[PDB]
RNA sequence: ACUCCGCCGGCACCUUAUGAGAAAUCAAAGUUUUUGGGUUCCGGGGGGAGUAUGGUCGCAAGGCUGAAACUUAAAGGAAGGAGCG
């Protein structure tokens, strides 16, 4: 029984994608069936930006923010909770949720 | 100048937006499109919206017994379009839901056998139009630019969503069913009143 | 679609219905044919050749001025090559894949596509030979194809 | 006693309607049984195929129904088919019995060669499929009999088919494909146009128009 | 309550027969009919 | 359908559809027979219609609307309505 | 490749009966398809269709009228005597009453029945019905 | 449009305009020469005049042209 | 560069059945008992078995070609309105 018409990734017109290692186990996934996430966030967590907000030696000082791209193999998405496993009809909504 | 009964209807359909349709156009609906202009709308051509009204009323009056008929709108606008166009016509309406099972379970109280079906827009009236393919009833529908056709015996090409476009459309139609039995006086001219069929919201 | 490949493309030219020259084209069915055999001496070939008459002199189809195709004229003159232009271009291919191929031993592409070529001047060679366009006992060899053109 | 609840229940109550084919003229749903009782009621003939138990596992065991496939006709070019699935063998033989008369069709007949007698044989090449089951019927000359298996040939006696060929292609075990795919192309007899249909259409007042006034009385 | 909705009739009906906007592709739309001298279709 | 001395064998004749001309079977419940009242000089309904039938296959292609369309601007042409 | 225009001019017409369309192009054209046309419209199953000439080998547009079943060649063409005709009919027709076979013979492409009148025989083209 | 609201023998001359070169119910060219001395509109040569493209060669603000 | 209309070619996707199918599903896996456009390869219950043997290729690992005796009743695929069920 085919379970996807994508099979599990997105391949069309080209034989071979060179694979990536997952963020959390380090298991080689194709590029292409990986789920990708890009998180940021600030550097300083809400529960200190009051902390250290006040203790900045600069009268006008944004706080940067952290950039990181995680890529998961099935099985880690799943584990984590990146993604769940949904019933037949939602498979097909590509659409990311609210 | 004097104006003809076609002339003063589409005049009356173009001040109530009957002419103006979706940004998407159905590819059985392109014959009673005119143009798109740049803004992506599609303009229907009144003139053969009026002639479809005419057609329908030819196929209203030819009905012996009005209570077969049945008009229905799903969404509010055509609510009280449907209950006007029922008292004047004399047809059986029905405003609101549509119950499944109406025009095919014989055992329910709300059971039915129109000879024919009036419905507002085939997209939002999907159901009945759906039941109504297994009991042989012909159905009539105004039909926007992307409206689908299936089991649509006659389309009516207008606006069926605004206020104004649903409730003229049926205070033309019921006036022509009323004219073609010689009810009324012929002529674009009506004693009632048309805004008696625009939505009234709370 | 292609002969050698997936391709599906359909661009092509599409001649008018009118058989007939324009009324506005005043030159003359010997005028043409003398330009014709003008330029073959030059050394262009009849691709080559239709190109120039329709892009500088209007004649945008010479059958309909002189009623023959441009190779036929040539050869009325003796001047069609002993090899057929269609034909000689393949083999200037061939030859300039086998001067490249013989400095990049590892270019495995371009190995493939003289595969290819050689195969179409073989084919090709094999038609021009059962209409006896080409000698009966001409053969293409690899050894002596660079001598033939250029 | 019969209390109709159609159009068509009042008509044939009230006399209007006196035959089937002027209700398959129209394609009119039929939803009670009492009408084909008073058209074609005397000369039908019910028979019980099969007697087929249908399983569905459950926590405490597993619930056994019956399905009764029930065939009847009149032998002459009406057949009908229905299927029941109830808990009682009793109920579903009765409940499949009303099904196959509200199914029932007109069966067209033809000759197969001279048109000498009586039709007795399909009119045409046909086919039907159910499930992998086609089953397929070509004419045959008069005194060929039915050539066909158990399941089809008591079909074609009820519709009257006196001398028919038949072959199969598929899982003919499977009875409820089968009897439905010799249902299938029976049905099929009158959508085959062949030139002698080709003369022009001449419409009549459907049975709902010719007598309105009737109905839209309410009967009390 | 049926005077909520029935006897509730203004003195000037909401469609107004002059004054008519209407657009480029309207008016051209309205001469293919031969009906480009409507009193109250004017251009916006 | 007639025998060899000129009877009918047949139960009855199925409908033809005006559209596509496919026969109209008897459990062919998407299919509907229509009627178009004719008018007099004033406009008023004469008692007098033209018949249109229509199987389940064209009504259920969408192509029903456009089809009554033809068939109408050709039939009133005919029999004097416009 | 385009191997038996006929069957691309049959195999058109089918489709598009079955789709209840009223004409449909059939490209390109020859004077086999011509005639096998002229045997199904002398018939009564096709109404009038007319060749358009485009200088490299013309298109044919045919109306049709709703009586045609269906239209098929018979590929490879096959040699059929007089007494072998009545074997290929109670194969290729629905009954032994209506539904033509499309025979070409050295006297013209003519159907099973003109056949069997002139007594000659040939090959099969196709069949419709 | 759909089939049945279309003719193949007569359609509109505004579709046949826009269909592709060769499907149109008689093939015909696209193309056209010019006076400015006649000149390709799909000149493969330059002629500076004209300038050879992809498509329709690009020709200069400079002189003008005359369709014939 | 962007905006709008269209044509040809390409990787795909979405809706739908008038189609097909054991179904899952497929705009092709459609135009098939109403069976025939052209052509190549290839399957015939489950095992034994891609095994034995012979040949051939390879430095080898192995590749290609490829049985039988015998054994077995299953192995396997999909899973009023809607569905062949
Ligand atoms: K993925
Ligand atoms: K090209
Ligand atoms: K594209
Ligand atoms: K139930
Ligand atoms: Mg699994
Ligand atoms: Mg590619
Ligand atoms: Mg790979
Ligand atoms: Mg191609
Ligand atoms: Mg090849
Ligand atoms: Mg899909
Ligand atoms: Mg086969
Ligand atoms: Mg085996
Ligand atoms: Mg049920
Ligand atoms: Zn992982």
């Amino acid at each position: 029984t085919f379970k996807r018409r994508n099979g599990g990734r997105n391949k069309h017109g080209r034989g071979h994608v060179k694979f990536i290692r997952c963020s959390n186990c380090g298991k080689c996934c194709p590029k292409d069936k990986a789920i990708k996430r890009f998180l940021v966030r600030n550097i300083v967590e809400q529960a200190a930006v009051r902390d250290v907000q006040e203790a900045c030696a600069f009268e006008l000082y944004t706080l940067p923010k952290l950039y990181l791209k995680m890529q998961y193999c099935v099985s880690c998405a799943i584990h984590s909770k990146v993604v769940r496993v949904r019933s037949r009809t939602d498979r097909r909504v590509r659409e990311p949720p609210q | 100048r004097t104006l003809s009964t076609k002339e003063a209807d589409i005049q009356m359909m173009l001040a109530a937006e009957v002419h103006l349709g979706t940004k998407n156009c159905d590819f059985q609906m392109e014959r009673y499109a005119f143009k798109r202009r740049n803004d992506g709308i599609y303009i229907i051509n009144l003139g053969k919206t009026w002639e479809k009204l005419q057609m329908a009323a030819r196929v209203i009056v030819a009905i012996e017994n009005p209570q077969d008929i049945i008009v229905q709108s799903a969404r509010p606008y055509g609510q009280r379009a449907v209950l006007k166009f029922a008292q004047y016509t004399g047809a059986h309406a029905i405003a609101g839901r549509h119950t499944p099972g109406t025009f095919t379970n014989q055992l329910q109280t709300s059971y039915s056998e129109p000879r024919l079906l009036i419905l507002t827009d085939p997209r939002t009236d999907h159901q009945p139009i759906k039941e109504a393919a297994l009991g042989n009833i012909p159905t009539i529908a105004f039909c926007d630019t992307d409206s689908p056709m299936r089991y649509v015996d006659i389309g009516i090409p207008a606006n069926n969503k605004g206020k104004h476009s649903i409730g003229v459309l049926f205070w033309i139609l019921a006036r022509m069913v009323l004219q073609m039995r010689g009810a009324i006086n012929q002529g674009p001219k009506w004693d009632v009143m048309v805004d008696l069929f625009f939505y009234r919201e709370p | 679609g292609r002969m050698h490949s997936r391709g599906k493309g359909i661009s092509a030219s599409a001649l008018p219905y009118k058989r007939t020259p324009p009324s506005w084209l005043k030159i003359s069915a010997p005028d043409v044919e003398d330009n014709i055999c003008k330029f073959a001496k030059k050394g262009l070939t009849p691709s080559q050749i239709g190109v120039i008459l329709r892009d500088s002199h209007g004649i945008a189809q010479v059958k309909s001025v002189t009623g023959s195709k441009i190779l036929r004229i040539l050869k009325a003159h003796g001047l069609a090559p002993e090899i057929p232009e269609d034909l000689y271009h393949l083999i200037k291919k061939a030859v300039a894949i086998r001067k490249h191929l013989e400095r990049n031993r590892k270019d495995k592409d371009s190995k493939f596509r003289l595969i290819l070529v050689e195969s179409r001047i073989h084919r090709l060679a094999r038609y021009y030979k059962k209409t006896k366009k080409l000698p009966p006992v001409w053969k293409y060899e690899s050894t002596t194809a660079s001598t033939l053109v250029a | 006693k019969w209390v109709p609840v159609t159009k068509l229940g009042r008509l044939v109550k009230d006399g209007k309607i006196r035959s089937l084919e002027q209700i398959y003229l129209h394609s009119l749903p039929i939803k009670e049984f009492q009408i084909i009782d008073t058209l074609i009621g005397p000369s039908l003939k019910d028979e019980v195929m099969k007697i087929m138990p249908v399983q569905k596992q459950t926590r405490a065991g597993q619930r056994t129904r019956f399905k009764a496939f029930v065939v009847v006709g009149d032998g002459n070019g009406h057949v009908g088919l229905g299927v029941k699935c109830s808990k009682e063998v009793a109920t579903a033989i009765r409940g499949g019995i009303i099904l196959a008369k509200l199914s029932v069709i007109p069966v067209r007949r033809g000759y197969w060669g001279n048109k000498i007698g009586k039709p007795h044989t399909v009119p045409c090449k046909v086919t039907g499929k159910c499930g992998s089951v086609t089953v397929r019927m070509v004419p045959a000359p008069r005194g060929a009999g039915i050539v066909a298996a158990r399941v089809p040939k008591k079909v074609l006696q009820f519709a009257g088919i006196e001398d028919v060929f038949t072959s199969s292609r598929g899982s003919t075990k499977t009875l409820g494909n089968f009897v439905k795919a010799t249902f299938d192309c029976l049905m099929k007899t009158y959508g085959f146009l062949t030139p002698d249909f080709w003369k022009e259409t001449r419409f009549t007042k459907s049975p709902f128009q010719e007598y309105f006034d009737i109905l839209a009385k309410p009967a009390n | 309550e049926r005077e909520r909705r029935m006897d509730f009739v203004p003195e000037e009906s909401a469609i107004k027969t002059d004054l008519i906007e209407v657009d480029k592709e309207t008016l051209d739309m309205l001469s293919a009919l031969g009906m480009s001298d409507l009193p109250g279709v004017v251009k916006q | 359908m007639q025998n060899d001395e000129g009877q009918n064998m047949d139960l009855y004749i199925p409908r033809k559809c005006s559209a596509t001309n496919r026969l109209i079977t008897s459990k062919d419940h998407a299919s509907v027979q229509l009627n178009v009242g004719h008018l007099d000089e004033s406009g008023v309904y004469t008692g007098q219609f033209t018949t249109y039938a229509l199987c389940g296959f064209i009504r259920a292609q969408g192509d029903a609307d456009s089809a009554m369309d033809r068939l109408w601007q050709k039939k009133k042409a005919e029999v004097g309505q416009q | 490749v385009r191997v038996s225009v006929l069957n691309d001019a049959l195999k058109s017409m089918y489709n598009a009966e079955k789709a209840g369309k009223a004409q449909v192009e059939l490209r390109p054209s020859s004077k086999v398809i011509i005639k096998f046309l002229i045997v199904m419209q002398k018939h009564g199953y096709i109404g009038d269709f007319q060749y358009v000439d485009d200088h490299r080998v013309g298109k044919i547009v045919v109306e049709l009228n709703g009586r045609l079943n269906k239209c098929g060649v018979i590929s490879p063409r096959f040699d059929v005597g007089v007494a072998t005709i009545e074997g290929w009919t109670a194969r290729l027709l629905p009954s032994r009453q209506f539904g033509y076979i499309v025979l070409t013979t050295s006297a013209g492409i003519m159907d099973h029945e003109e056949a069997r009148r002139k007594n000659v025989g040939g090959k099969v083209l196709g069949f419709f019905y | 449009v759909l089939p049945n609201d279309v003719d193949l023998l007569n359609p509109p001359a505004e579709h046949e305009k826009k269909k592709h070169k060769l499907k149109r119910l008689v093939q015909s060219p696209n193309s056209f020469f010019m006076d400015v001395t006649t000149v390709f509109s799909h000149s493969q040569t330059v002629v500076v005049l004209c300038q050879p493209t992809g498509g329709r060669a690009r020709l200069i603000e400079g002189c003008s042209f005359r369709r014939k």
